[PDB]
């Protein structure tokens, strides 16, 4: 989102408000999050759930440490996917 | 800042992780085990 | 190393995936049948110019953010201790790595459809956007 307000989108934005023109440039860190995004929260939860299951010796502790771990990357992804944007669309707007 | 320096460091770089990857499975294979770490006072 | 391998691999992707873009980049502003050894090299190198402060530090935040785990005192101290170790020592490498090698490696060698159901949500989010700030509030 900083360097999309930092491209050349970003030469309209700090010189004149066009709420329409920093919107589409949300959107477009809006689908180029989703790619390595979508893969990082997959690749982080994929790889945390096989501990998660607790069959074997040692495996009561390590789903313990994990279940917080996987549980908060559901909501840590889904949600900051949209509090970050409307929270950067609405502190760009003050300064302005 | 270091990503442009490395760049450069192209082969040997490879080969360190050459050695390094022989270096690091060979003590894999020889590390002691034990179900805990000694928690005793 | 358990619980670290998850994010080792998210080391080297994100530098990976905006190196895919920057090389779908030049093959729409430039021509699609020519291109050299180094021509291959300057697009690479390239996605390591903009996310790789973001990541490192990123891994240097999830290797420090964890270090106050280490003032566990006494039977739980010696538990969680060498977990601790690790998680770290592995992401130091991961990190290490991801600035000495990963970038070499990378350059020597349906998502619509998940797109379709964000953005309408996504735009929907612009909506007096500080509703759903609010709405956060009450999660």
């Amino acid at each position: 989102l900083r360097h999309a307000i930092e491209a050349v989108p970003s030469l309209n934005n700090p010189q004149t408000f066009s709420e329409q023109k920093l919107d589409e440039a949300l959107y477009h860190g809006a689908v180029l999050r989703v790619r390595p995004k979508a893969m990082t929260v997959a690749v982080i939860i994929a790889g945390l759930l096989p501990i998660l299951w607790g069959t074997g010796a040692g495996s009561e502790v390590m789903s313990r440490i994990a279940a917080p771990m996987i549980g908060g990357m559901i909501t840590a992804p889904l949600l900051s996917l949209f509090i970050i944007p409307a929270a950067y669309k609405l502190m760009w707007l003050h300064r302005h | 800042w270091i990503i442009r320096r490395s760049v450069a460091n192209r082969f040997l770089v490879l080969m360190g992780a050459l050695f390094l990857s022989i270096w690091g499975t060979w003590t894999i294979i020889n590390t002691p085990v034990d179900a805990l770490p000694d928690l005793s006072d | 190393i358990a619980i670290a391998v998850g994010a080792m691999v998210d080391a080297a992707i994100v530098m990976i995936e905006n190196a895919h873009k920057r090389l779908e980049e030049w093959q729409h502003q430039h021509p699609d049948a020519t291109l050299d050894n180094k021509t291959r090299w300057q697009v690479i190198t390239d996605a390591s110019v903009e996310v790789g402060p973001a990541l490192f530090i990123s891994l240097l935040i999830i290797t420090l953010s964890f270090i106050p785990i280490f003032t566990l005192e006494g039977q739980e101290g010696r538990l969680f201790g060498p977990l601790a170790f690790t998680k770290t020592y592995a992401m130091a490498g991961a990190a290490l790595l991801a600035i000495v090698v990963i970038p070499i490696l990378m350059g020597y060698w349906l998502n619509r459809f998940l797109i379709r159901v964000y953005h309408p949500l996504l735009l929907k989010v612009l909506h007096w956007p500080k509703t759903t700030l609010l709405v956060a509030a009450l999660s």
